[PDB]
RNA sequence: UGGGAGAGGGUGGUGGAAUUCCCGGAGUAGCGGUGAAAUGCGCAGAUACCGGGAGGAACGCCGAUGGCGAAGGCAGCCACCUGGUCCACCCGUGACGCUGAGGCGCGAAAGCGUGGGGAGCAAACCGGAUUAGAUACCCGGGUAGUCCACGCCCUAAACGAUGCGCGCUAGGUCUCUGGGUCUCCUGGGGGCCGAAGCUAACGCGUUAAGCGCGCCGCCUGGGGAGUACGGCCGCAAGGC
RNA sequence: AAAAAUGUUCUAA
RNA sequence: GCCCGGAUAGCUCAGGGUAGAGCAGGGGAUUGAAAAUCCCCGUGUCCUUGGUUCGAUUCCGAGUCCGGGCACCA
């Protein structure tokens, strides 16, 4: 199950789209790899940067702890 | 006295120190591989961490401590043994969460860790 | 052994009690092949225990043996460059053999003159949890309880 | 002309993790450390836990076998300024090109000067162990320095140990990034495997180490020696 | 995930 | 000269009804060993003397010896 499938059409630069973007972070806050993300090379760079912005605006975590 | 609290497992390749706190994180009591007469390399073993956990809970339960949320730090070989010991002690282990400190590539480690 | 295990040698049951445990024991009493001498010692001791505390001696003998079986014992291991005291349980075979060994061994420690008295008196003490072969077995089990820290080095 | 990719460079700002320190709380007999130890630290309240504060450096995940750069080298994020480069259309100039002794500029780390900064780390140094010794490795401390600004130094396994440009000589496969008519076709990079051929062999092989041409740099047995003398550069170290 | 230093000269048949 | 203290195993140190722990000692498991570890084992008129209590490490009185302390010194 990859995230590009589990989501319809989205904008890879709306750094304010928490509902879209948070789907791209593991349970432990890390930016998922393409093997999870499903984005291409070029798409993955765009997503991460806009993820990184949303972390600075407090919209996304930099890290969450791990629950069992 | 308090009923529920938190159980913290700091556990390196050297030792495993368990402190039980209260809901506010203020320590109720504590123990480690030193509180059971181990000194040296032995303080870092799984069994050392078990007795350390058992001495932690048996000291906290002796304060009415019933429910603990288990916060775990480090990676030492006494880590898993401590969690197992907390569920066997008698405490109502209500959670387990790994809060091991990890830098985002910050301070340069000692030569031992590069 | 390197290739396959050692196949445990089955002994002929002794002609008095029909017991392989008696046989292995008499073999532990035996020195230089003088089995009949060792047969007399075990049997003349068997009489004495039927005297002193009149009981079926085979039942006393099996209480001594049972009360000497060590359930744990330290063993040396390796990891990196260490030679620990690793607490490892004892196989039922080695359980029996250490008993038989320490039985005769600690019995020969005792101070009475003739052998069957030494054999009988240790089996009387060991069937009640006293005497040499017990203080050795218990002592072994004590050292393993101590090094339970190095139990995670058990294979 | 219209586009695209990018850790390319410079300046200002800025975010979170983490370590150290301080403060308050709470709490007690140890912590830390190693092969095992000791030194160290701790009842003068440490360690472990929570809350608050300060300051420095480095940017986890993304991240790659990736990208960019002439090389060294470049990685949070934001903006500004600036370079190179690629593609499309085939529009403009009309051989305006190639290379390049000198020259000039750039040039990892370390080092140097004047200020600043200093959390972590750590040459030197001290201590603990180890050992016959241990001016080492391992452990606890620790000053330069690591960081910033400006000015020097100009070295390197500065490597692809492979100068630059052009043309020519099978393909298969993976990838980055453009264009198309989007199967796939085509450019420009990045690797792999391999035709012919090259190679002392290893290997190279449209990213040539093949076939050619141009220009440059360099080699001419090892050691002495990258030393001496000279000269030039440098504050020095020392470079050429 | 590594305790422990060394082996006089010429000859290698 | 007086105040405050100690004395308990070989060394230190714990203390009304126990006589203790660790380290030095010894055997033992261990190893190439030097150790670290692990087991058990010993080592008392609790300085002496008189009493308190049914009984004394403890309590008291005394002194015996050694520690600390302060003042003095014609
Ligand atoms: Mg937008
Ligand atoms: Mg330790
Ligand atoms: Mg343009
Ligand atoms: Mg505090
Ligand atoms: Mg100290
Ligand atoms: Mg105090
Ligand atoms: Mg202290
Ligand atoms: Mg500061
Ligand atoms: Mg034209
Ligand atoms: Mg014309
Ligand atoms: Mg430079
Ligand atoms: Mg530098
Ligand atoms: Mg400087
Ligand atoms: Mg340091
Ligand atoms: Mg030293
Ligand atoms: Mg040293
Ligand atoms: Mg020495
Ligand atoms: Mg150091
Ligand atoms: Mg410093
Ligand atoms: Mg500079
Ligand atoms: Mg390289
Ligand atoms: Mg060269
Ligand atoms: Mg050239
Ligand atoms: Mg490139
Ligand atoms: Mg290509
Ligand atoms: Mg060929
Ligand atoms: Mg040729
Ligand atoms: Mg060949
Ligand atoms: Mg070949
Ligand atoms: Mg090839
Ligand atoms: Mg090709
Ligand atoms: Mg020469
Ligand atoms: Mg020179
Ligand atoms: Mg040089
Ligand atoms: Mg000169
Ligand atoms: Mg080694
Ligand atoms: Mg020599
Ligand atoms: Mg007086
Ligand atoms: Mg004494
Ligand atoms: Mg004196």
């Amino acid at each position: 199950a990859k995230v590009k499938a589990t989501l319809g059409e989205f904008d890879l630069r709306d750094y304010r789209n928490v509902e879209v973007l948070k789907r791209f972070l593991s349970e432990t806050g890390k930016i998922l790899p393409r093997r999870r993300t499903g984005l291409s090379a070029k798409e993955q760079r765009i997503l991460a940067k806009t993820i990184k912005r949303a972390r600075i605006l407090g919209l996304l975590p930099f890290t969450e702890k791990l629950v069992r | 006295q308090v009923a529920s609290g938190r159980a913290y497992i700091h556990a390196s390749y050297n030792n495993t120190i368990v402190t039980i706190t209260d809901p506010d994180g203020n320590p109720i009591t504590w123990s480690s591989g030193g509180v059971i007469g181990y000194k040296g390399s032995r303080k870092g073993t799984p069994y050392a961490a078990q007795l350390a956990a058992l001495d932690a809970a048996k000291k906290a339960m002796a304060y009415g401590m019933q429910s603990v949320d288990v916060i775990v730090r480090g990676t030492g070989a006494g880590r898993e043994q401590a969690i197992r010991a907390l569920q066997a002690s008698g405490l109502q282990v209500k959670s387990i969460v790994d809060d091991t400190p990890v830098p985002h590539n910050g301070c340069r480690p000692k030569k031992k860790f590069r | 052994a390197r290739r396959r295990r050692a196949e445990v040698r089955q002994l002929q049951p002794d002609l008095v009690y029909g017991d392989v445990l008696v046989t292995a024991f008499i073999n532990k009493i035996m020195r230089d092949g003088k089995k009949n001498l060792a047969a007399r010692i075990f049997y003349d001791a068997c009489k004495i225990i039927q005297e002193k505390t009149g009981q079926e001696p085979l039942k006393v003998f099996k209480q001594a043996v049972e009360n000497v079986k060590p359930r744990m014992e330290v063993r040396s291991r390796r990891v990196g460059g260490a030679n620990y005291q690793v607490p490892m349980e004892v196989s039922p075979r080695r359980q029996q053999s250490l008993a038989l060994r320490w039985l005769v061994q600690a019995a020969n420690q005792r101070p009475e003159r003739r052998a069957a008295v030494r054999i009988a008196h240790e089996l009387m003490d060991a069937a009640e949890g006293k005497g040499g072969a017990v203080k050795k077995k218990e002592d072994v089990e004590r050292m393993a309880e101590a090094n339970r820290a190095y139990a995670h080095y058990r294979w």
